[PDB]
């Protein structure tokens, strides 16, 4: 986690609130080097970005595979640049703390001739089901062990040429949580007491199985695509709710299901929590708990990690306490 | 024959100084009229004359705080992490110049055939003159206030970090390639309108600054028109 606190800094200092990408894991971190392929995630809170394993190499037409590393010659470096680390990061091993980095870029005519390129006639499966690119990439110029005491002393010890932030470009081929949240309420106060209570029993099936989180997810998507209640399905009350009395698929319902699904991703362990309440019909204390701590340790959170966390918790119980 | 004055400044080595080892390096570029000299990580407090044949020299991550006279067919410059507090004259064949890391409040007169100019992390108050042919600028981490008028072929203009309050003129479209320009966190309260004639080849990143509401609304209702081709730019 201190590594997403390096990388962060790293982003903010340089590109703050632009295309620029912060690495979360220092072990994916050569996977999301340049002319690296990295795909998108639902996840309400924003987009995430998971590696994939397959770089541009592997998906273009190599003309013959002798020589795949001209490719490369496409690739530049803009040069160095320093990153001035704040003061809960101390480097071990000076008053004034800096790091060095090193940007490597896609040429720009490169990009342009990507769209007129042919693929291979052959393709991984991987990319036979793949329905963006690395761009640019911060990397270390030199190993570089930090260390953090903030709190909400960790210690990190970045390898030389791990990259740190990222831009992506798309691959072509020839919000405010309080009105989410409120727009999710008020799309099930629209909802009969049955089918609501059909919702529950499923989203609580949910609760600390990532296996049954995950099925629900792909069956209510499923079904919102092809907009057809299945003749039988495991989950079926809960696809029939989301269909309005005429059976007009209302896709504010799925959407919104889908959201609630998209945020228990975001709690791991403090889900058991949630399964507790619901089991027990304390909700409303946790929601209250939840609550008090956004507004006493933050301004108008809903004008940290935690930050995030907490929303998610109150996104959570807010709709169950709802449905129940 | 300065090479005894070589063999002087590494007996001259104080503890820590591995000025022997910069002597060799320095002897064996003047015996073999070699082209790049490096004198980076040795720890060096001085340097002596260097030869005027290279056009080169990456003196960093060392303890220097001025430089000796450069040879007037330079191109190149590195003196990063170094405390320098003043860079001697610049040859109008120096290219690139690079001094980061240190304790500069003022700079030299840059040439006109430079394109790279990286003198960031420093004390500097204020910009020389600034040559058409830097395509990079990146004077970050500094205490600048007004930003020089960029010239006309700027590509990236790192400027963040830096006391800047106005926004800087531009070369009003002298230039159709792409371009990134950074100015984030640096207190800017308002902008020109000049910005509104600019094409979306400019990407402006005027995040953390403390822009007048007014410029909000504006630029907020300029990023939310399909009209709208104008700069990918960036606020917070």
């Amino acid at each position: 986690s201190v590594f997403e606190e390096i990388t962060r800094i790293v982003v903010k200092e340089m590109d703050a609130g632009g295309d620029m990408i912060a690495v979360r894991s220092l072990v994916d971190a050569d996977r999301f080097r340049c002319f690296h392929l990295v795909g998108e995630k639902r996840t309400f809170f924003g987009c995430r970005h998971y590696t994939t394993g397959l770089t541009l190499m592997d998906i273009l037409d190599t003309d013959g595979d002798k020589a795949e590393f001209q490719i490369l010659d496409n690739v530049d470096s803009t040069g160095e640049l320093i990153v001035r680390l704040p003061k809960e990061i101390t480097i071990s091993g000076f008053h004034h703390q800096k790091i060095k980095i090193s940007e490597n870029r896609i040429s720009q005519q490169y990009l342009a001739t990507l769209e007129n390129r042919k693929l291979k006639r052959e393709l991984p499966f991987s990319f036979r089901s793949i329905n963006y690119l690395v761009t640019e990439t911060l990397e270390t110029v030199k190993e570089e062990t930090l260390k953090s005491d903030r709190q909400y002393q960790r210690e990190v010890t970045i390898p030389p040429n791990r990259v740190l932030s990222y831009r992506v470009k798309q691959l072509v081929f020839p919000r405010n949580m309080k009105e989410k949240l409120e727009d999710m309420e008020s799309v099930l106060k629209d909802l009969t007491e049955e089918k609501r209570k059909d919702v529950l029993n499923s989203l609580a099936k949910c609760l600390g199985k990532e296996d049954i989180r995950q099925d629900l997810e792909q069956r209510v998507s499923e079904v919102l695509i092809s907009g057809e209640l299945h003749m039988e399905d495991p989950d079926k009350p809960l696809l029939s709710s989301l269909f309005n009395a005429a059976g007009v698929l209302v896709e504010a319902r799925a959407k919104a299901i889908l959201d609630f699904l998209d945020a228990l991703l975001e709690l791991s362990e403090e889900q058991q929590f949630v399964a507790e309440a619901l089991e027990k019909g304390t909700l409303p204390l946790l929601k209250d708990q939840v609550k008090s701590v956004m507004e006493q340790n933050w301004d108008e959170l809903a004008s940290d990690p935690e930050a995030r966390i907490l929303c998610a918790l109150y996104v959570v119980v807010s709709i169950l306490l709802e449905l129940a | 024959h300065y090479l005894r004055i070589l063999t002087e400044w590494e007996k001259n080595s104080s503890p820590g100084e591995e000025r022997g080892i910069a002597f060799n390096r320095l002897s064996q570029c003047f015996q073999n009229q070699e082209a790049v000299l490096n004198l980076s990580d040795l720890n060096l407090t001085s340097l002596p004359e260097l030869p005027k044949h290279i056009s080169a020299l990456i003196v960093e991550n060392n303890k220097l705080t001025s430089l000796p006279k450069l040879p007037a067919f330079l191109k190149e410059l590195n003196a990063d992490n170094n405390r320098l507090s003043v860079i001697p004259e610049l040859p109008e064949s120096l290219t690139t110049l690079s001094v980061r890391s240190n304790q500069l409040e003022n700079l030299p007169v840059l040439p006109n055939h430079l394109t790279s100019l990286f003198v960031e992390n420093n004390r500097l108050y204020n910009l020389p003159a600034l040559p058409e042919k830097l395509k990079f600028l990146h004077v970050y981490y500094n205490r600048l206030t007004t930003l020089p008028d960029l010239p006309d072929k700027l590509e990236i203009l790192c400027a963040q970090r830096n006391n800047l309050v106005t926004f800087p003129q531009f070369s009003d479209r002298n230039n159709i390639r792409q371009k990134e320009y950074y100015f984030h966190f640096n207190q800017i309260t308002t902008l020109p309108e000049s910005f509104s004639q600019l094409d979306s080849s400019y990407r402006i990143n005027i995040s953390g600054n403390p822009l007048s509401t007014r410029v909000l609304q504006s630029l907020q209702r300029l990023t939310s028109s399909p009209d709208y081709h104008g700069p990918q730019i960036y606020f917070s």
